[PDB]
């Protein structure tokens, strides 16, 4: 059921992967609201779509600054992957465009904010809270993984909650489809597995690491390697040591402790059995698999919502110009967006 | 406490990429 789910859902992707829209809006069918967010790179921003009303999350990057960041390839991973997937807890891209200066991604508006914000705010989750959003992500994951993706990026920065308190997915900058191993140098430090730090190749192991530090988050109200600098971080990361909190149950510690595995025929998610030894796992015993794809479940929490276009769930940014130079930036190197 | 440990770093708020 599973494998024909995932069967299906391959062949609608690799439909669009091998056949990508492009140039499906421009900028100005969109009156620009607020700043949203800062992500991997670039900025989101609040728009309003004129001919239907709707409210967007429109991301823009500077091409110019893609290159000199060397996002280049990134880039163009990113929309390619965005506009061939399709999945409850993945922001869903409604349009892409480019113009001289910027190229834009137009995603659905989630206006119930960053899990980051709610998560800072309160301390921690609870553990069935954690299990709840951790349970989407696993789902997730077996999904991106089936269409041989690896995200390379998860946080609760990069979490958004929705009007009925699901997660979904944001931000692809580090996004890559690839079978076997990889090589680059990228996500965030706390989240970063040690096979990244250690320059190694690496495969969507890494995910399943990060998806033991963001459980680990989610439930202690910090995360399970912190420093106030990377390079120690790191240190903490390779040692091979993790603490848990005393409130942390056995079942909850002895998950974690097969997911930020430094061994990789060891690691959860890794291993012959696949994604089945974490979803089988005790912490996930009261988990119904199928009604959290089915938003059945009920949510630990609904975002205050004070209408549409309301944005009180988000931090305040800084607002700055979308400007568009009357000479065409990057051409060759972003043609395919 | 680890949790006053991590209140006091400089690492609490929105935690940026890295890359090369
Ligand atoms: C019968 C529907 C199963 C859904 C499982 C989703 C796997 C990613």
């Amino acid at each position: 059921s599973v494998k024909e789910f995932l069967a299906k859902a391959k062949e609608d992707f690799l439909k669009k992967w091998e056949n990508p829209a492009q140039n499906t809006a421009h900028l100005d069918q969109f009156e620009r609201i607020k700043t949203l967010g800062t992500g991997s790179f670039g900025r989101v921003m609040l728009v309003k779509h004129m001919e239907t009303g709707n409210h967007y999350a429109m991301k823009i990057l500077d091409k110019q600054k893609v290159v000199k960041l060397k996002q280049i390839e990134h880039t163009l991973n990113e929309k390619r992957i965005l506009q061939a997937v399709n999945f409850p807890f993945l922001v869903k891209l409604e349009f892409s465009f480019k113009d001289n200066s910027n190229l834009y991604m137009v995603m659905e508006y989630v206006p119930g904010g960053e899990m980051f914000s709610h998560l800072r705010r309160i301390g921690r989750f609870s553990e069935p809270h954690a299990r709840f959003y951790a349970a989407q992500i696993v789902l997730t994951f077996e999904y991106l993984h089936s269409l041989d993706l690896i995200y390379r990026d998860l946080k609760p920065e990069n979490l958004l909650i929705d009007q009925q308190g699901y997660i979904q997915v944001t931000d692809f900058g580090f996004a890559k489809r690839v079978k076997g191993r990889t090589w680059t140098l990228c996500g965030t430090p706390e989240y970063l597995a040690p096979e990244i730090i250690l320059s190694k190749g690496y495969n969507k192991a890494v995910d399943w690491w990060a998806l033991g530090v963001l459980i680990y988050e989610m439930a202690a109200g910090y995360p399970p390697f912190f420093a106030d600098q990377p390079i120690q971080i790191y240190e903490k990361i390779v040692s091979g040591k993790v603490r848990f909190p005393s409130h942390f149950s056995s079942d909850l510690k002895d998950l974690l402790r097969n997911l930020l595995q430094v061994d990789l025929t060891k690691r959860f998610g890794n291993l012959k059995n696949g994604v089945n030894d974490i979803k089988n796992h005790k912490w996930f015993a009261t988990t119904d698999w199928i009604a959290i794809y089915q938003r059945k479940v009920e949510a630990p929490f609904i975002p205050k919502f004070k209408g549409p276009g309301d944005t009180s769930n988000f931090d305040d940014y800084e607002e700055e110009e979308i400007r568009v130079s009357i000479n065409e930036k990057c051409g060759k190197e972003f043609s395919e967006f | 406490t680890t949790y006053a440990d991590f209140i006091a770093s400089g690492r609490t708020g929105r935690r940026n990429a890295i890359h090369d």
